[PDB]
RNA sequence: AGUAUGGGAGAGGAUGGUAGAAUUCCAGGUGUAGCGGUGAAAUGCGUAGAGAUCUGGAGGAAUACCGAUGGCGAAGGCAGCCAUCUGGCCUAAUACUGACGCUGAGGUACGAAAGCAUGGGGAGCAAACAGGAUUAGAUACCCUGGUAGUCCAUGCCGUAAACGAUGUCUACUAGCCGUUGGGGCCUUUGAGGCUUUAGUGGCGCAGCUAACGCGAUAAGUAGACCGCCUGGGGAGUACGGUC
């Protein structure tokens, strides 16, 4: 109702945020080949497993 | 879990209608399979939206 | 596919004796009843190359456990090839 | 002539250029702006002052049908898209609701290659 | 020789007849042999999508063991009648008798 | 090593049907000057009216979220939902056959993409090609279009950094920490803890190695059978032969 429009903005970029609509946009915006994605996807889950590991650590 | 549980997937189901990963809700390999089955059927029934 | 009344009726056929269910007969009179319910299966499909092997397999372990038996007794080979009909 | 109290603003916010539509409900369309219109032609299009003074323009043709609350729909990954909803309160128009309409396929057709820049 | 679930979506309009042909493809599976385990209807409901132009429409659910005979006549007939708009059949293994969530 | 009966997990394979997102096109309504693209441009496109938005229809291809150092397959590989046909694997104690095993020269089957032959299909992308740009030059990188092909049916081709750059099979040899499918045991108030089995990962003793490094998924300690190497280039080339 009295929500100022600067404040109701970044409400909703938060929530596109959260949301994550842009990264699919972005992804889609070039196409990619199967061996790329293979390499990108086990670099990401080394790095993710090494950073739980050391956390754990 | 079937499919016209329709209460119980809701909780799995994100407000945009993307199911929820295991991550964040916690569950079984096997539990997230069944119930990734069960809301697309749901939403093949129309009882649930694919978006918005 | 087969019930399992029928691979029944082929241990009480081929049995050689109360119980018996690892009897070379009883093996190869399975072996081929499978092999030739299959049959059907492949015509109406060509193309199903991960099936064919393992058809392939029964017939292998067909052949073994005959050449098995031949060595072993020569009159039960024959017995056995002349009831089902096996060429050899 | 016609006068509707409701609207709806839609800023499709491209890399190369921002643009800024205002209809009624059902559709039909009443004004539009563009970087281009107002000069800033180039490479400047994409600049958000652009979308600033394309979202006044947008604002001062609306004001004749008088329309005084907007809904507001932006589609497309686009520098500006911000400063056209912050335009469109300065001007004074009421957001009802913001949302982003921008669609994801269900993996479809191939996207062209990338480019080795 | 198994069991199935059907679910129906049938059109508002012709909901007024749906005590005919529910009854008519009962008699239908009665004719080879005939296992209509559960037969529920859940009621009006609006379509979470507008199908062919349709907001809502009626629910129709069977839990029923019939053969392969009788499963390929149920199929060419709800595919040929205009009212059933949108089935789904479920092969599951042993029964369910227990009165259905949704039901209510 | 194998068989019968009970239970389990899986994008394993073949056929058919069907759902939704998005793109391209076609047709109707609102309405006026740009749209598009790049490092900047320009080609291209727009007042026989574009771009934008809504509405309705056609068609092709591919399955967002789930999705994972996850799963299945001999390998190549496999992902929307439903039905039918169908191969393997894991799991408990009994019952049954009684060495029926391992390997394998020749031989044979399968085998990514591209390419070839007949018929069909053709949305998006795109070798060749046309044009616009940058450049001393542009034959390319960038941009505007675009054909074969990418798709379906029926055959052929037999090649990849077809890689773990590590042939198959069997037994033994400190430990610590994960994960997937099963079995068993103890707590308890229903979820936890322990052990075992078949897979899939991270550290690491001895041992091995020129070093890097491997380390119960060995490249350690031993056995069985096979393929392959003998300085670099000429050269996987010439002649002959098979397809």
């Amino acid at each position: 109702e009295g929500e100022p429009v600067d404040v109701a903005i970044r409400r909703f970029k938060r929530s596109c945020e959260k949301a994550g609509v842009l990264a699919d946009v972005r992804k889609r915006e070039f196409y990619e080949k199967p061996t790329q994605e293979r390499k990108r996807k086990k670099a990401a889950a080394v790095k993710r497993y090494q950073k739980k590991l050391a956390r754990e650590s | 879990i079937d499919y016209k549980d329709i209460d119980t997937l809701k909780q799995y189901i994100t407000e945009n209608g993307k199911i929820v990963p295991s991550r964040i809700t916690g569950t079984k390999a096997r539990y997230q399979r069944q119930l990734a089955l069960a809301i697309k059927q749901a939403r093949y029934l129309s009882l649930i939206p694919y978006t918005d | 596919a087969l019930t399992n009344a029928d691979r029944a009726e082929i241990i009480a056929k081929f049995a050689r004796a109360e119980n018996d269910t690892g009897s070379p007969e009883v093996q190869v009179a399975l072996l081929t009843a499978q092999i030739n319910d299959l049959q059907g299966h492949f015509k109406a499909h060509k193309h199903d190359h991960h099936s064919r092997r393992g058809l392939i397999r029964m017939v292998n372990q067909r052949r073994k456990l005959l050449d098995y038996l031949n060595g072993k007794d020569h009159e039960r080979y024959t017995a056995l090839i002349g009831a089902l009909g096996l060429r050899r | 002539t016609r006068t509707v109290s409701e609207g709806v603003a839609h800023i499709h916010a491209s890399f190369n250029n921002t643009i800024v539509t205002i209809t009624d409900r059902q559709g039909n369309a009443l004004a539009w702006a563009t970087s281009g219109g107002q000069g800033f032609r180039g490479s400047r299009k994409s600049t958000p002052f652009a979308a600033q003074v394309a979202a006044e323009v947008a604002g001062k043709a609306a004001l004749d049908y008088g329309l005084k609350n907007l809904d507001v729909l932006v589609k497309g990954p686009g520098p500006g898209r911000e400063s056209a909803v912050r335009a469109l309160g300065a001007v004074g128009y009421k957001i009802n609701s913001i949302t982003d309409v921008t669609p994801i396929p269900h993996n479809g057709c191939r996207p062209p290659k990338k480019r080795r820049v | 020789m198994r069991h199935y679930e059907i679910v129906l979506l049938v059109h508002p309009d012709q909901s007024d007849q749906v005590v005919g042909m529910v009854e008519r493809y009962i008699s239908q599976i009665k004719e080879a042999d005939g296992q209509i385990h559960r037969l529920e209807d859940w009621g009006r409901r609006q379509l979470a999508y507008p199908i062919n132009k349709i907001h809502k429409a009626h629910y129709i659910l069977m839990n029923v063991e019939c053969g392969q005979s009788t499963l390929d006549e149920l199929e060419e007939l709800f595919r040929y009648n205009d009212a059933i708009i949108r089935n789904l059949i479920i092969r599951r293994e042993h029964a369910i008798t227990e009165e259905s969530l949704l039901a209510k």
